[PDB]
């Protein structure tokens, strides 16, 4: 059984946060919701679609109908910033299971929006001479701290060989993240260019490098 | 108050097994089952299975068929999860969680959780990094600012620390968290943003420290010959 959540939501304090969880006829299921802050275990915030466990503030509510379950945080507060996960049980045609959604990173806005700076380094001559190649995409000075990174060879997306870090705060309190594409020297020199594309809050910035050009 | 207390994690070689424990207190152990959930770094929650502490029923995720086994010890209120034939894909934080019952017609939520323990799977012995320069753009001929850095490749275990010019350069520095490659080796980068008019006059050296291997590297980062 598949559960689909949006990767991220941005919400100002005092406004309403809406986190959805899609599934085929999910309204025929019971949905449970969890809150998880960095370095911590999850906390159950809504159970059985709409019920608040004891100790959960009344600004958390839930509903479920058709193909969408919804966690709502009314009058959201700074401390509600967290990742939120939905969950269901399924009878599994005789082999019962639980499944989680992919999670939604809910940022409660606490500083000004900042658009990312992207710096893409080609493989160094030193590394190429060691018979290896790494493209290094560094993403800095952004807020909210949520991005998607996509790599391309020429125009074709590349998934294999990629590793990306979760954003964390810089000295100046904005976020930075990093992504790497590991290639052989042959792969590097056999395409016209490679690109790192960063999506932040609905828009994208792309940097490109080329094996034949001194970046 | 309900508490679930975990231990048993370690660094493991591929092919090995790990056994994680989950010691419960503050409620009637045999009246609530225990689920296990794991989370790869930066990724989402994934259900592994569940055990009935009263009757021994065990239900496992299909993707783990054959290589997970869950047990309990009633006398100590402890649940265990053994995961066999480990690979680097199994690097994750492993949680236990209390879940009343799970069956063919019920699946209660996970109302209390253990703290989580990190199992790292890697074939690597201690290994110092290879450091490569991330040279400033050949286009930074004039004024403004320029980014430059050091790529710190293929070390084990964590951590690495990086300074610039022996700590004399701190403004504009950011050293990133590491990635863990499928090889079981870590890499990271450190970057600094400097005046582009300094690129011909000021030397820039990254000072990389990997104490586990007693390695220090001072890597000069210069503009490129092209
Ligand atoms: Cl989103
Ligand atoms: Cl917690
Ligand atoms: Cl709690
Ligand atoms: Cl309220
Ligand atoms: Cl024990
Ligand atoms: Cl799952």
């Amino acid at each position: 059984y598949e559960l689909t959540q949006p990767p991220s939501v941005s919400v100002a304090p005092g406004q309403r946060a809406t986190i959805t969880c899609g599934g085929h006829n999910i309204g025929a299921k019971n949905v449970h919701w969890y809150q998880q802050k960095p370095g911590q275990a999850p906390v159950l915030v809504i159970q059985y679609d709409s019920d608040r466990p004891s100790g959960i503030p009344e600004r958390f509510s839930g509903s479920n109908s058709g193909s969408t379950a919804t966690l709502t945080i009314s009058r959201v507060e700074a401390g509600d910033e967290a990742d939120y996960y939905c969950q269901v049980w399924d009878s599994g045609r005789g082999h019962p299971l639980y499944v989680f959604g992919g999670g939604t990173k809910v940022t409660v806005l606490g500083q000004p929006k900042a658009n990312p700076t992207v710096t893409l380094f080609p493989p160094s001559s030193e590394e190429l001479q060691a018979n290896k190649a790494t493209l290094v995409c560094l993403i800095s000075d952004f807020y909210p701290g949520a991005v998607t990174v996509a790599w391309k060879a020429d125009s074709s997306p590349v998934k294999a060989g990629v590793e990306t870090t979760t954003p964390s705060k810089q000295s100046n309190n904005k976020y930075a993240a990093s992504s790497y594409l590991s290639l052989t020297p042959e792969q590097w020199k056999s395409h016209r260019s490679y690109s790192c594309q960063v999506t932040h809050e609905g828009s994208t910035v792309e940097k490109t490098v080329a094996p034949t050009e001194c970046s | 108050q309900v508490q679930l207390v975990q231990s048993g994690a370690d660094v493991k070689k591929p092919g090995a097994s790990v056994k994680v424990s989950c010691k419960a207190s503050g409620y009637t152990f045999i009246h609530f089952g225990i689920s296990w959930v794991r989370q790869a770094p930066g990724q989402g929650l994934e259900w592994m299975g569940w055990i009935d502490t009263n009757n021994g029923n065990t239900n496992y995720a299909q993707s783990l068929q054959g290589r997970v086994t869950m047990t309990t010890d009633t006398s100590t209120g402890t649940a265990y999860m053994e995961l066999r034939s480990l690979s680097t894909d199994d690097t994750a934080v492993y949680f236990c969680a209390r879940a009343l019952e799970m069956g063919h017609r019920s699946g209660f939520p996970f109302d209390y959780w253990g703290q989580g323990v990190l199992v790292t799977v890697s074939p690597a012995s201690t290994k110092g990094p290879s450091v490569f320069p991330l040279a400033p753009s050949s286009k930074s001929t004039s004024g403004g600012t320029a980014a430059l850095g050091c790529l710190v490749k293929d070390y084990f275990p964590e951590p690495v620390t990086v300074s610039w010019n022996s700590g004399a350069l701190t403004s504009g520095v950011h050293t990133f968290p590491a990635v863990l490659q499928s090889s079981g080796l870590y890499s990271l980068s450190s970057v600094v943003t400097v005046p582009s008019s300094s690129l011909g006059t000021q030397t820039y050296i990254c000072n990389v420290n990997h104490k586990p291997s007693n390695t220090k590297v001072d890597k000069r980062v210069e503009p490129k010959s092209c």
